């Protein structure tokens, strides 16, 4: 159980029947040539004996031992990639490819995400990532054209078609959500390829890959209402975006019933409100006072204090008002 | 050995804190921790005086002086007060006499008998205080007078409190309450401008305006720098160019024990006579004045002469610019 | 689990040391009780206050035969678990599972001897190594010392605290506001909490241990009357005499580890707390070893 | 807002006491707890809130629905007040903000704005009152800055997993999230992450508000930021014309948040658009 | 500052706040059945307490 | 090239942090498993032949037996293991010699002489003393298996090692001459060792002469009992009055086995002069070493002459040593003098050891009187309590209130001995208001100890004595505001449950336990979940589901986690 004795035999990873030896080979395999082929093979070995599950590899190793993992895979197969097309490639090779490029994409996507950062050999570490992050910046749009083609052939060990067409084009979701914060219109992009992988983990039903259900419900909620092409909170928010400002004094009124909206969220579309009646559209006084006479009540009947705003109104009290 | 006089201002104005969090009396105790532990990683200072005055009354004044060992210096340092009012005169003045209340019983100032730079006690007075105002229960005063009223016996020989081997460096605190963001900090430390810096550039030193810590532990080093052992003489520039800033300068000349050994005298600025009863009142820098025009080093086989190594200077800098070990400036003292 | 933990209880009393995957199961168990813990902990009377231990285990055995046995006597150790003494591993690991099997009945707090650094350096880590051949149990130790509480305070009136207290630092809700998950610091309030100590001077001043700082009598008084404690207890400095007054009775320092670096020839006390805020010093001499 | 020893000690005593002393004067009281109505609370401070709404507002139809200005001037005074009250040194009394390291220089002050926030929930409604009127709450930015201090303080500490175990720092990073979206010191998109606070775990949130100091440092709550609009006799806050000031790179710690949690927080995607 | 307390020599310096625990203390001092206030530098007196304490034998 | 175990994969280990050098040295078996057997001893042993990196080289070689092949090719770690013996560091070194100790276990006599002495003859005529001392110290497990003639040369180099010029030579050749000569023939051994002996132990250095003696004992051991006077006496003898107080503290050390070698009809004769010089030698060291053995070397004497080798020279040096100067050597002999009793008599116990009893009982070192009260069971039995509770009660009373807790604690452990025979009257009118008193002690391990002599006197002295005297001075602590005390009533409880019977303890020992479960200390809730668990069976069975059920419910549902937890542990216990 070290990283000696699995280069001894060629036989005893049957008898180990994981990660830590990935990570173990890979470090071994880097510090500063039959040897380290055959530990950068024994690597792949065990890392095809995880079915080639993206996930655990992410979690568990890093980006660089994984990026050399996955460098190491191309290097034995073909060795660029976007004019290969994977059309006369082996589906080994191909598989491979569009497995790089998928892991590529879910790294530049995961670079996004805030982490905690620590409160007090890793600066080297740390600078490897960064130079790998950059390079992956400078061929992300590459990685989507592969993998946009990858979904495009889906011409035939060997897995289910639908299943890694699957990942793979919500990958491309992924990443197209990540770039949609720049360009409201990659949203419609990412909803195409969320609604493809949504279809296709419906039609399949087999567990296998594995995705995450719950984020990707998250992502169709989220892209049917940036691009919407139901709950009260998405009629609110439809209904803002089309001005039917009557509608939401309604839909605030029946929720003063159910209580079910967020009062911060009501909180938030009055504020809008004020500050578009402030501007100009003097029709929208009546509005606001609409609204914010609702949000008192609520306030009322959830024991909070009355806002400000609701006083400001009552400065000159009307029939209408009243 | 060197005495090293610590002048720490006991004034309430001490009590400020910084953005340390920390008092300047606390920051004044821990700048001389610091410097102490700065000289000795000079492995030259096994042999050197401490000495302890505060502001406090002159019964109460001298904390540390003569004949009091390490223990007792550093106990009443750490148990230092800033409850009194801020007079730096009067302090001065007590820190002066307890430099030179013994010179007249031992002689070395050597008086009428020439101006001897190897009869030295060497001592530098480092008085670390704050940018305040001087008070003395009656308003401010906006200007250091040392008071003369109080005199120790022979005081009117010199005319001056302050001796030939006597130098007093301001360590000026004036650390503020908010940290200060600046990346010119590392440049030189300026001077300071409160009263004390005329005081200090008269006796052949000066005064540190610090800001941050970091510029404290800067103007320690250069205080540590500072101790050594000479006398401080005031050139003056005698004929024409061969006003610029290398005509006058109190510089510091260097005295090398091998105790020192000399010969000849620093000559007086009187000429000597039997007839008066009373000795003339004698500058405490010995005001030289060379001669700029060029002449000829004239020395002799196994003559006793003495050699002394001028501190660098802008003199020192204005003689190696015109570069010509060949040649010498003659140096005489007026009405000798 | 708990029958497991009194089992490990009674293994650690004659100084056996648990194994690499208790120390996992009582480490993460620790991390687990000492998460809900504050920063200034809030002791209740009685407990017994106790000094440095700093690895002397057959001392830390006469001192549960001075003070109780727990949980019948409530303790509060002001950190210096380990650090120089032979079985610094037995005796941390024995405070660690009395900690976890009785949370109520003992407050283990922070020292300046539970950082990576002062544990690398004074033979903590050297012990792990002789003791377990790996290095793994030393950083398990250390991320549990990460979560230690760094201040306690017992019935508002006696501020525990292994260091001592802090220019940056005037009141109690500083203390609880700082993030007390982290390594150590060379400068700052929590490595003031940690390292200082008190002195016979007239304000703030600079360590001798080049780490923290140094305060008079009317630092502490500021201290106590800002923040409505009548004491503050500290574990930091040896003391001979076993326990001493410092300050007007504001600061008392207390050494629990007896003949200290076995060369010492201290002879240490502990701090019993009535119910009445009565106090009591059991100074105990050095347990005899056969 | 927040707020005979002899006879029976020798009744109770070779003989000598057991103890050697006692600590202070013994045990303390058993606290200073009391409980008033929450309802008579409310309307306390709705008839406190009316009087300060009526005393601030211009006095003299301006349409059926329309609402008199509060007057700049009248809040301004509230702010220099509300300033002055709770944290009366204003060591750092000028408005623009500083960088986020002068967070741990002034840890002190700010935890004791924060505490008086905390013992005293009618600092909130008089920041709600401030910030109805555009400029005055720019008077207030050390308020505004302490507490926010104080509050990623609190969530650089805070290590439950989620943010509802600690619900007053919640509520009140939701209300200072609001109060500046209110006084126009924050974009919209920007002033609005205070509704999905609640389903974050402390150090999105603590990045979140992070984000929102950077902002208020690249722009400032300044009140020569804020136009007259003599059409309608308000100050208005126009971000647009600011540059950047939509939240360019402000925005993006946000969405990738969003993105981040985005199996609970798809649905709250529509609030943080760019339009 | 230099109140120096005599209370078990002055019956003027005992406080009436804790008069009894003082007068039994006081009771079991005189009959057959302050201290540990060191100043701080000396209550760790490596070298000094271990001069004044006995010499202990020497190793095989 | 790269493939290979120990050409690259041992190599490129080497140069990794050290701690992977100390973990690819212990997996050294895998790399053996990897090559064939005879490659293992081919190539990795000649490579491995080329400090805890050889420590743990060292240990895995001593346990390298099946991974060379066998017994028929162990011969082939002899190399390796001389290398390792020529190391300048001593651990190093000495690991390797109890690595081949260990592995000359598994040779053939025919290959032990073909490889293993000549082993012995390399490392004993090496230049460097180094492998002189590994020889010294292998001599041990050749001896044995091998030919006479053989035997010889290995007595002749064993010999020539002890008259190295090197002084650490003959200090390993001294220190493990005891395990030679446990095994050399006898016939031998007074041929070849003793003079050799006698020559080390003239040795111009003290070292030297440390362990010459620290094997006397052996040598007198092995050879024959007429002809110790001759041989090993004059060398103890020499070694008694030599200069250094190193080798005297020695020869005090091992009298008490000495004096069993050499016969105890030349002990009577020769060893007492040594034994009194050794009692009042000029030095603190040898003193207390001589002294700590005063009991043991008395009760190995001949029975016709015991009591005069005492009262001639023993007992008249033991005067002074009870006043001796060093406390050291008072609190060596206090441990050891007061058993002499039994042996030198009841009548003359009294005029003797009683003042100097007496006289250590009251000695300013807390080390004396602990070391003297802990043998007070012999001079009972030997004495009577009459003449005990003349002398010796009003001391132990005097220092039943000491300073240490210790002395303290072994007062109350002998309180039951004094109680087993003095009446109920003289017990209570002397020895119960510090038996009391202990109860309320500021050191937990006395009130323990008192809680746990309380049933001891229970026991003997009667019901009605409990009821009489303990149970008021028990039911004040109940009341107490302190919480230990509290506490300490509850031990009392657990204690005095089981022997005040149960009509006693169910009407006076449980109400107080119900009535204080409702203290505001947690402490003290717990603890009476706990004492009702323990009283529970001993108490009448009628009052249990009556009164103790309903407040074990009640602190059931207390607050802490820990009430609840030994309130449920009660509740199932008492079931
Ligand atoms: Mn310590
Ligand atoms: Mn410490």
């Amino acid at each position: 159980t070290c990283w000696f004795e699995f280069l001894l035999e060629e036989s005893l990873l049957e008898k180990h029947l994981p990660v830590q030896l990935i990570v173990q080979f890979l470090e071994q395999a880097s510090k500063p040539n039959k040897r380290n082929r055959i530990l950068k093979l024994l690597a792949l070995k065990v890392a095809a004996h995880l079915k080639w599950d993206l996930d655990i590899l992410e979690k568990s190793l890093s980006v660089p031992v994984l990026n050399m993992l996955l460098n190491e895979l191309l290097c034995i197969s073909k060795v660029k990639h976007v004019d290969m097309d994977l059309a006369t490639l082996p589906p080994t090779t191909a598989m491979a490819v569009l497995l790089y490029n998928r892991w590529a994409i879910r790294t530049i996507v995961q670079s996004s995400f805030p982490v905690k950062q620590a409160k007090p050999q890793m600066q080297q570490e740390k600078e490897l990532t960064e130079n790998i992050l950059k390079v992956l910046k400078e061929q992300a749009a590459d990685s989507i054209l592969v993998l946009e083609a990858a979904l495009k052939l889906n011409k035939d060990l060997k897995v289910k078609t639908e299943e890694m067409q699957c990942q793979v084009c919500y990958d491309l979701g992924a990443a197209y959500f990540q770039q949609g914060s720049t360009n409201s219109a990659v949203y419609e992009n990412a909803r195409e390829k969320f609604f493809r992988t949504k279809e296709l983990i419906a039609e399949i039903g087999s567990l296998s890959c594995t995705i995450d259900e719950k984020r990707l419900a998250g992502y169709c909620q989220a892209c049917d209402v940036l691009v919407p092409s139901l709950t009260p909170y998405s009629q609110v928010h439809i209904c803002l975006r089309s001005g039917n400002y009557q509608e939401v004094i309604q839909i605030f009124i029946e929720d003063n019933l159910t209580l079910s909206l967020p009062v911060q969220f009501r909180q938030s579309v009055l504020r809008e409100l004020f500050k578009k009646a402030q501007q100009g559209n003097e029709a929208l006084d009546e509005i606001c006072f609409k609204v914010c006479a609702c949000n008192t009540v609520r306030d009322i009947l959830e024991g909070r204090t009355i806002s400000v705003q609701f006083n400001q109104l009552f400065l000159r009290p009307n029939k209408e008002k009243i | 050995m060197p005495i090293l006089l610590f002048l720490i201002d006991t004034s309430a104005s001490m009590n400020q804190r910084s953005h340390l969090g920390t008092t300047y009396l606390d920051t004044a105790k821990g700048a001389v921790e610091t410097f102490m532990k700065l000289r000795a990683r000079d492995p030259a200072s096994r042999g050197d005086r401490y000495m302890l005055v505060t502001f406090e009354e002159p019964p109460y004044a001298i904390k540390a002086g003569w004949k009091e060992n390490h223990a007792t210096f550093m106990n009443e340092l750490k148990n230092l007060q800033a409850e009194g009012l801020t007079t730096l005169g009067q302090s001065l003045r007590t820190a002066f006499d307890l430099l030179n209340l013994n010179r007249l019983v031992t002689g070395i100032d050597n008086y009428g008998q020439g101006r001897n730079p190897f009869f030295l006690e060497p001592a530098i007075i480092i008085t670390i205080t704050d940018g305040s105002k001087l008070t003395t229960t009656s308003g401010v005063q906006d200007e250091l007078h040392l008071p003369l009223n109080s005199p120790l016996p022979g005081s009117e020989l010199t005319k001056e409190p302050f001796r030939w081997d006597q130098r007093l460096f301001a360590l000026v605190l004036r650390l503020p309450g908010t940290m200060s963001v600046e990346s010119e900090q590392l440049t030189g430390v300026p001077l300071d401008d409160s009263a004390i810096t005329p005081m200090c550039e008269v006796t052949g030193g000066r005064s540190y305006s610090v800001c941050s810590p970091r510029m404290l532990n800067q103007c320690l080093e250069s205080l540590v720098q500072k101790v050594q052992s000479g006398v401080v003489i005031n050139f003056e520039k005698a004929g024409p160019d061969p006003s610029q800033p290398w005509h006058s300068c109190h510089k510091l000349i260097y005295v090398r024990p091998n105790v020192p050994i000399g010969h000849w005298p620093v000559p007086e600025s009187f000429w000597p006579d039997q007839n008066s009863p009373t000795l003339p009142p004698r500058t405490s820098h010995p005001v030289v004045k060379f001669s700029c025009t060029d002449c000829e080093p004239m020395v002799i086989d196994k003559l006793p002469f003495d050699k002394y190594e001028l501190e660098p200077s802008p003199l020192t800098q204005f003689i190696l610019e015109r570069k010509s070990p060949q040649t010498c400036w003659q140096v005489y003292v007026s009405n000798s | 689990f708990t029958k497991e933990l009194d089992q490990w209880i009674e293994q650690l009393n004659e100084c056996k040391q648990l194994s690499e995957s208790q120390v996992k199961s009582l480490c993460e168990k620790a991390k687990e009780i000492l998460t809900k813990e504050s920063n200034v902990q809030e002791v209740r009377c009685p407990v017994t206050v106790c000094g440095d231990v700093h690895g002397q285990f057959h001392d830390l055995m006469e001192l549960f035969r001075i003070g109780g046995k727990s949980p019948d006597t409530n303790y509060l150790f002001m950190g210096d678990y380990v650090n120089r003494g032979y079985y610094s591993v037995e005796t941390v690991t024995l405070l660690v599972a009395l900690k976890v099997r009785y949370r109520e009945r003992i407050t283990i707090l922070r020292g300046n001897h539970e950082s990576r650094q002062i544990t690398q350096v004074y033979g903590f880590y050297d012990e792990c190594l002789r003791k377990y051949g790996n290095a793994n149990v030393w950083k398990y130790f250390t991320d549990l010392f990460d979560y230690l509480p760094l201040t306690a305070l017992v019935d508002g009136q006696i501020f525990c605290l292994h260091g001592g207290l802090s220019p940056s630092i005037d009141t109690l809700d500083h203390i609880r506001a700082l993030d007390r998950l982290q390594e150590v610091p060379h400068e700052g309030p929590m490595c003031d909490l940690l390292w200082s100590d008190p002195d016979d001077r007239g304000g703030w001043g600079i360590s001798p241990r080049g780490a923290g700082y140094t305060f008079g009598q009317d630092i502490s008084e500021t201290f106590n009357h800002a923040n409505g404690l009548t004491l503050v207890s500290r574990a930091h400095q040896l003391v001979m005499e076993g326990y001493n007054w410092c300050h007007d009775r504001n600061v008392v320092t207390i050494f629990s580890a007896p003949n200290y670096c076995y060369r010492c020839g201290n002879q240490a006390a502990i701090m019993e707390l009535d119910d009445t805020l009565k106090y009591s010093f059991l100074q105990f001499d050095p347990a005899p070893r056969r | 807002g927040q707020v005979a020893s002899l006879l029976d000690t020798n009744r109770r005593h070779i003989w000598s006491v057991f103890h050697a002393g006692v600590i202070g004067r013994g045990l303390k009281p058993p606290k200073f707890v009391q409980s008033r109505n929450q309802q008579e609370v409310i309307y306390n401070t709705q008839s406190l809130l009316s009087l300060l709404v009526h005393c601030c507002s211009a006095p003299g139809c301006g349409e059926c629905w329309g609402a008199p200005i509060l007057s700049p001037e009248a809040a301004k005074a509230v702010a220099v007040t509300l300033v002055e009250s709770v944290c009366p040194d204003a060591a750092g009394a000028e408005l623009a903000w500083p960088p986020e390291e002068h967070a741990r220089a002034t840890v002190e002050r700010d935890l004791r704005i924060g505490r008086r926030f905390r013992e005293q929930p009618l600092l909130f409604e008089l920041l709600k009152l401030v910030a109805a009127a555009p400029p005055a709450l720019c008077y207030c930015s050390v308020l505004l800055r302490g507490l926010l201090a104080a509050l990623l303080g609190h969530w650089e500490a805070s290590r439950h997993p989620d943010t509802t175990h600690s619900p007053w720092h919640l509520e009140a990073s939701c209300t200072l999230v609001a109060v500046m979206a209110e006084g126009s010191l924050l974009p919209p998109a920007l002033g609005n992450m205070h509704e999905v606070f609640s389903q974050l775990a402390p150090f999105e949130v603590r990045l979140l508000l992070l984000s929102v100091w950077g902002f208020l440092r690249e722009h400032g709550p300044l009140p020569q930021k804020f136009i007259f609009q003599s059409e309608r006799g308000r100050f208005i806050r126009d971000f647009s014309r600011e540059g950047g000031g939509e939240g360019g790179p402000h925005l993006a710690v946000l969405h990738s948040v969003l993105h981040r949690n985005i199996d609970r927080l798809g649905l709250f995607s529509g609030r943080f658009q760019a339009p | 500052k230099d109140l120096k307390p005599q209370t078990f020599r002055n019956a003027y310096d005992i406080p009436r706040r804790n008069l009894l625990d003082h007068l039994t203390r006081m009771r079991s001092n005189l009959l057959k059945s302050q201290v540990h206030s060191v100043p701080i530098a000396q209550m760790g007196n490596y070298q000094e307490y271990l001069k004044q304490v006995p010499s202990p034998l020497r190793e095989l | 090239d790269s493939l290979y175990p120990i050409a690259v994969l041992i190599d490129e280990l080497r140069n990794e942090d050290v701690q992977l050098r100390l973990n690819s040295i212990k997996k050294l078996s895998t790399i053996a498993l990897a090559l064939g057997v005879e490659r293992t001893r081919s190539e990795l042993l000649p490579f491995l032949t080329d400090d805890e990196v050889l420590l743990a080289l060292a240990e895995q070689l001593g346990t390298f037996t099946t991974l060379v092949g066998g017994p028929e090719y162990v011969h082939c770690l002899l190399p390796p293991l001389e290398s390792l013996a020529t190391v300048e560091e001593t651990v190093v070194r000495d690991k390797a010699v109890e690595s081949l100790r260990a592995i000359s276990h598994e040779h053939s006599p025919s290959d032990l002489e073909a490889h293993f002495v000549p082993l012995v003859k390399r490392l004993a005529g090496g230049d460097w003393f180094t492998s002189r001392t590994s020889a010294c110290g292998l001599f041990s497990v050749c001896y044995p298996r091998v030919s006479s003639a053989v035997k010889a040369e290995l007595r002749q180099y064993f010999r020539n090692l002890c008259s190295d010029d090197t002084p650490m030579v003959r200090r390993a050749a001294a220190s493990k001459l005891g395990e030679f000569a446990k095994v050399l023939e006898l016939d031998n051994v007074k041929s070849e060792i003793i003079p050799m002996f006698s020559n080390l132990a003239s040795d111009e250095q003290d070292s030297v002469r440390l362990l010459a003696v620290e094997a006397c004992v052996n040598i007198a051991q092995l050879l024959p009992q007429e002809d110790l006077e001759a041989l090993v006496m004059p060398t103890l003898r020499q070694a008694a009055e030599d200069k250094s107080w190193r080798v005297r503290y020695m020869v005090a050390d091992k009298f008490t086995e000495l004096q069993k070698a050499v016969g105890p009809e030349i002990t009577k004769t020769d060893l007492v002069p040594a034994f009194q010089n050794l009692m009042k030698d000029c030095e603190a060291e040898v003193r207390a070493a001589a002294s700590h053995k005063v009991k043991e070397f008395c009760e190995n004497l001949s029975a016709d002459c015991r009591e005069n080798v005492i009262m001639s020279q023993i007992l008249p040096c033991i005067k002074e040593l009870v006043s001796d100067a060093n406390q050291h050597v008072k609190s060596a002999l206090a441990s050891v003098i007061m058993g002499l009793s039994p042996i030198l008599g009841k009548d003359n116990t009294i005029e003797h050891l009683l003042p100097l009893f007496l006289a250590q009982l009251k000695d300013e070192c807390p080390e004396v009187r602990l070391n003297i009260i802990s043998n007070l069971d012999c001079v009972n039995e030997v004495i009577g309590i009459r003449q005990l509770s003349q002398s010796l009660l009003p001391a132990i009373v005097e220092l039943a209130e000491d300073a240490k807790w210790r002395v303290r604690l072994a007062i109350i452990e002998y309180m039951p001995l004094l109680a087993g025979q003095l009446g109920v009257e003289f017990f209570d009118e002397k020895l119960n208001s510090l038996c009391m008193a202990w109860l309320v002690d500021h050191v937990y391990a006395i009130r323990e100890a008192a809680t746990s002599n309380l049933k001891k006197l229970v026991e003997k002295f009667g019901k009605e004595w409990a009821h009489a005297t303990i149970i008021p001075k028990v039911l004040a602590m109940s009341g107490d505001p302190n919480y230990l005390h509290r506490m300490t009533t509850l031990f009392c409880i657990n204690v005095l449950s089981e022997v005040c019977g149960q009509d006693i303890t169910t009407k006076h020992m449980l109400p107080t336990v119900l009535r204080m479960a409702g203290d505001p200390v947690a402490n003290v809730r717990f603890n009476v979940a706990k004492s009702l668990q323990k009283i529970g069976p001993i108490l009448d069975n009628s009052t249990l589901q009556s009164e103790v059920k309903p407040i074990l419910e009640k602190l059931t549902q207390d607050q802490d986690v820990d009430v609840k937890y030994f309130a449920q542990e009660a509740l199932t216990v008492l079931s």
